[PDB]
């Protein structure tokens, strides 16, 4: 019996804000300052050499 | 160039309205700039032209002057 089940369709979507998305987010936090930042001075420069530049 | 400059800078504060312009339409956090910022901006287009505009109105009187003054001496 349990075989012989189905799914219901599901709904298409739920509701989408026209004036929020992931690169402008509409309210503020420290996290999105936070990938501009690390955006900006780039990545850890992990060095691949046995010792220091200096 | 003051007044191209100026101009840029007035043209850079529209830019940072539209690259924001979904916060500053929606957030209401933010509504102070969204109904003061015309405000300024007028004033400051004002500032922009009167200046240029007075500027070019001395300039002319200055040049219709000496052409009238030195008919005058000849
Ligand atoms: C027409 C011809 C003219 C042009 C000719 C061309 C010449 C151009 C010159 C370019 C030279 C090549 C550039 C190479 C990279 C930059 C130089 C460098 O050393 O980088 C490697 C050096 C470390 O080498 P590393 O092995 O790769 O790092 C390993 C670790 O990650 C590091 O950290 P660790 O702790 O894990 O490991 C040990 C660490 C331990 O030591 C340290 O970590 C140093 C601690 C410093 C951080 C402490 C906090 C202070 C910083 C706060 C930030 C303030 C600035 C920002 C705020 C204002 C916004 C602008 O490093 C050391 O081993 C000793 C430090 C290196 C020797 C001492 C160097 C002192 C001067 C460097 C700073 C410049 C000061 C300003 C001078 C300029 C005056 C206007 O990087 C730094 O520490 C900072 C670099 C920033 C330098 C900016 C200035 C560039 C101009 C360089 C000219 C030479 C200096 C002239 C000053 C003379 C005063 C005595
Ligand atoms: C060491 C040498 C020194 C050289 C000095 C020069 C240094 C470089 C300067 C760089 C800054 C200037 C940028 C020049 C363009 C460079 C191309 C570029 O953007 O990079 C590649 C850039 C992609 O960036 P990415 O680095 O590859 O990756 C970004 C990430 O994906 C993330 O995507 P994202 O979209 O979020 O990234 C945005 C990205 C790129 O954002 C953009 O979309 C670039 C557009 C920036 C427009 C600048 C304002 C100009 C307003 C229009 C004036 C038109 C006048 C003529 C009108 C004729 C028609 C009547 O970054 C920016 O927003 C740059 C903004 C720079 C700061 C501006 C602050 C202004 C206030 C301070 C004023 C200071 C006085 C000077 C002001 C001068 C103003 C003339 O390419 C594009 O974005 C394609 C855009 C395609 C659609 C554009 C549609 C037109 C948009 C116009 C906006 C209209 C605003 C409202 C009307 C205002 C007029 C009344």
């Amino acid at each position: 019996k349990e075989n012989t089940g189905s799914m219901k369709k599901p709904m298409a979507k739920a509701y989408e804000h026209p004036y929020n998305s992931e690169h402008h987010p509409l309210n503020f936090s420290a996290v999105k300052i936070a990938e501009t930042f690390h955006d900006f001075i780039g990545p850890e420069q992990v060095s691949p050499h046995y010792e220091s530049f200096a | 160039a003051t007044a191209l400059y100026k101009s840029s800078a007035l043209a850079g504060n529209l830019f940072l309205y539209a690259y924001n312009y979904n916060n500053f339409t929606a957030n209401i956090r933010l509504r102070t700039m969204r109904y003061l910022f015309p405000v300024v901006s007028l004033a400051i287009f004002g500032n922009i032209y009167w200046d240029y505009r007075s500027q070019l109105v001395k300039v002319n009187l200055f040049d219709e002057y000496i052409q009238a003054r030195a008919q005058e001496l000849v």
